[PDB]
């Protein structure tokens, strides 16, 4: 209709959007390994009336010529993969991780997942899964006797049986890292997959390749800062209030437009 | 410059703004030309040497 | 002297309210 | 409705679920043969408005494409089966067990 | 930075990314100049206030 | 040579003044109200020139 | 448009300058060394209708002419040089001054910056800097053997070597005053660069030439009275609701002029 | 959104920094060998308006430019070293240091290490560590057949023997000192690698080379005085909640302005 | 140090938007 | 676009849509030149500013 | 009019903002741009200095 009601419309709808960000970073506190995430927006098209060289005489030149301008197109949303707050949760089966790395999972279609969730359990034919079933990779099998299991900080993980005195290894735990975390699809229930933004997977063990340490009976807890995430809430909300009031103002133009 | 004033007799501090826009350095060229003279003449071509916009109406000192 | 410290600093926080009428009134 | 509303409603009801799991574990503080709770949880869908990978030019690649996403769904709540301590009821038929194991 | 024509355009966004080759690119994927090509393996990120 | 230093970790913010584009709106659309009033003024004029 | 409308746009933008002045002291409380902020407002031209002399009759002269006048633009933000609140960092590396002076500091650039902050780091070649390898003059190097540092009241800094006994003299650090402390002109970082406003640097040991004493182990507080910058922030709001009253009725005024 | 909204947001995250490194350190209360964690601030840009030079006139100067200043960016949450107090456990492997002077420790991945904690043990091998294998250089081995161990305050460990009733020095503690005692960074259990911002640790005996004394039977109790950090937790509470007032203060600001 | 854990741990949640005012805390 | 009859059009719209044969039609099903043939379980579609 | 340079600390004088006054202003003869021109009812243009 106006020229001035369309970039008002796609000012709501980017508003929209970053409070979308924003609820979503709020609900997933508490939800361990969640990443926090940050919509990063860029205006369109920018229609020029008089382009800002396009000389008028022989002499003058038109400096800044007018050009108009629309939109605040939502460009795209990072995400911020920084370590997260340890908390001693005294649980054996709660692995986190320090630094760089992901865990590898199978995803009962075949491909492969990664997760930075450790809060594992044990299925009833004793394999290691995540809360979901998920086999972690590669297969740990846990023997039916086992009274303890101990993660060390090297992956390297091993049982207790009784009678045995001695710790039998049961398996290595290894961490997978990509060269852009930021640019891995997220999938829902806390798993990430490959995607040719995030680059060739490189597995290795927790340690060496820049990948990170594991710390058993710890949490990683979401690196969702509530201060910076309230005071998001409280612009945000301010800005859908200017953007609706210049909806209004143009609105208000239009009709008594029509008046007459 | 800051030489050039030194050796007329002019020593400047070396902290200093001395933000000019009037001189421009500059490289001469010359054609030695065979049996040349002591006390003869030659042309010579002058081009500026850093971000200098002209050298209009330039003296080579 | 604790008293000042804080009879002060209500009436350092309430003598400025009652000019500028951002007034609860009940708080006090 | 609102694309925000129904995150922030998965968010209360999340936290109103992990309120009611530590309401419950306080609540039986001195109950013989109870055993602790906590709640695990884990995100919905992310709509995809421009997929991660998803070359733009045939230069460009545009990382970290443009995932709203939605959801806090708990997952589970798992009872940490944790071993509890012992106390001298001096009572002929209380039996308290060391270890594993559950009368049938 | 520079576009997929060639030509070369200027921004006052720091939002950065690296793409799956190191290379800093810039929420769209457009290859920044200079060049910086971080390796597979780095652990931090530092940039002075002279931009080394 | 006059160039500007770099922050990490920050991104720099939009220079909008809200208060500034507010006030700047009342006042398009009370000029949008005078301008209308002119060409309705225009039109009833008009008007009874073709009635005449 | 109408007058009305323009004076109180410059209210209102001058109290938002008022509002981002307290909001910035607000926020740089337990900032070491800073120095609060205070700004001085000046009203706009005065539009003359009938001249305040003007004589009308032979004999008669017009007392207090009417001239209408707009605007409240705010002229200056001195910063408050007051001496801040020294507290025990009990740091070996923490150096306040109590008493006017600043730390000579050599920018990147070369030109002279200055700073009020005495947290002093070593880079890996040994020598005095400010959190940031801000080579401090003049220059000073602690040998690598130096076990505690010690930073005179005086101003002389010197090392407790290998094995001698003797804290060996190492270096002198002198400040710098200036004739107009309110003029510098801040650049960040805890910097003051000298401007044409300050007048010339005058450099000289602690406690001499009028400067200031050198405390090793403590720390100068932001001089930031909190109470009064909260009693500001009330006044401010109260400003700028009333200033929005006057747009709001210019603004009625105008509709129902157009109404007519 | 505003100018304030955006300063005071930057305040806020710097005095969240403030309370989250006052809740680690009571959380390190009664935690023998820990080191009072403190937060060091700085200014971000200062936005010019008018010049703090700026020659209005032929004459006239202008001093005290008008500029508006942002953000509380802080730089670092550096690591206080400073001497705190001893508390009697009457054990012979137990050491405290009074005075400069720091543990080394050969870290179990081949690099170097330093802690101001001396509750040392002896393992299977005879190897001198202190809970989590923090073998000391040189390497002591303690003989199998010994019956006591004393560890003297000049830093010489011996055994005894049965039948021989001679004091034979088994083994020498020295310490390392450090240029800059803050720069260290800790790689946790309170252990503190090498850095390039802490100077170069001379490795020096205790008593002799201005080093301090060796407290045997007593252990050194964290730098943490609850009284103290009690009064900056109130401080930086204040601080906090003004803050926030800030925020909420524009918030009402623009709401205000857009009822208008 | 019983009400010390409770007192760290309650400055983690402090929701800038409605903190410990100076009279609570 | 490519007309029924067998010539071609030209239009500056982009309400586009595949058709059953996965072919990108407009809104009208006039295949769009030149053809794209988008696959059967296509999780989504992208085109990129340069029209790939 | 002067601006300041990269640490020079002192505005460098750049030039001066010279205004003229007319006998008689209503009498300029406007043209459009926001620009009036000289006539012969307005007087020679008296190039002053602003404050004399």
């Amino acid at each position: 209709m106006i020229s001035s009601l369309w970039i008002a419309k796609t000012g709501l709808d980017a508003q929209q959007t970053n409070m979308d960000v924003i609820a979503n970073n709020l609900a997933n506190v508490s939800t361990n390994g969640f990443k926090r995430q940050r919509a990063v927006f860029e205006d369109l098209l920018y229609q020029t009336i008089r382009q800002p060289g396009a000389q008028s005489s022989e002499q003058t030149t038109l400096p800044s010529g007018l050009q108009i301008g629309t939109g605040v197109r939502p460009v795209a949303t990072e995400r911020l993969h920084s370590q997260g707050n340890l908390s001693q949760t005294n649980n054996s089966k709660d692995v986190a991780i320090k630094g760089q790395g992901f865990f590898q999972v199978m995803l009962p279609d075949g491909t492969s997942a990664y997760t930075r969730d450790g809060s594992f359990q044990v299925d009833q034919n004793g394999q290691l899964v995540t809360a979901g079933g998920f086999q972690v990779q590669p297969a740990i099998t846990i023997p039916a006797n086992a009274l303890s299991i101990t993660i060390g900080r090297d992956g390297v993980v091993s049982v207790t049986q009784q009678g045995q005195a001695a710790p039998v290894q049961v398996g290595q735990l290894n961490l997978t890292t990509f060269m852009n975390d930021t640019g891995l699809e997220s999938i829902g229930e806390n798993l990430y997959i490959e995607t040719q933004s995030s680059g060739a997977p490189n597995e290795s063990t927790p340690g060496l390749n820049g990948a990170g340490l594991l710390y058993q009976g710890y949490v990683e807890t979401s690196n969702v800062n509530v201060a910076e995430e309230l005071v998001n809430m409280i612009q945000v909300q301010r800005a859908y209030e200017i953007n609706s009031k210049a909806v209004s103002t143009t609105d208000q133009m239009l009709q008594k437009l029509t008046q007459l | 410059l800051n030489n050039m004033l030194s050796q007329l007799g002019i020593t400047v501090p070396t902290g200093t703004n001395m933000q000019l826009k009037n001189v421009a350095a500059v490289m001469v060229t010359a054609s030695y030309p065979p049996f040349a003279r002591q006390g003869q003449t030659i042309d010579v071509v002058v081009s500026s040497m850093g971000n200098a916009k002209s050298l209009r109406g330039g003296t080579l000192l | 002297d604790l008293q000042s410290s804080f009879l002060t600093l209500l009436v350092a926080q309430l003598k400025n309210q009652d000019p500028t009428n951002p007034l609860q009134n009940n708080e006090l």
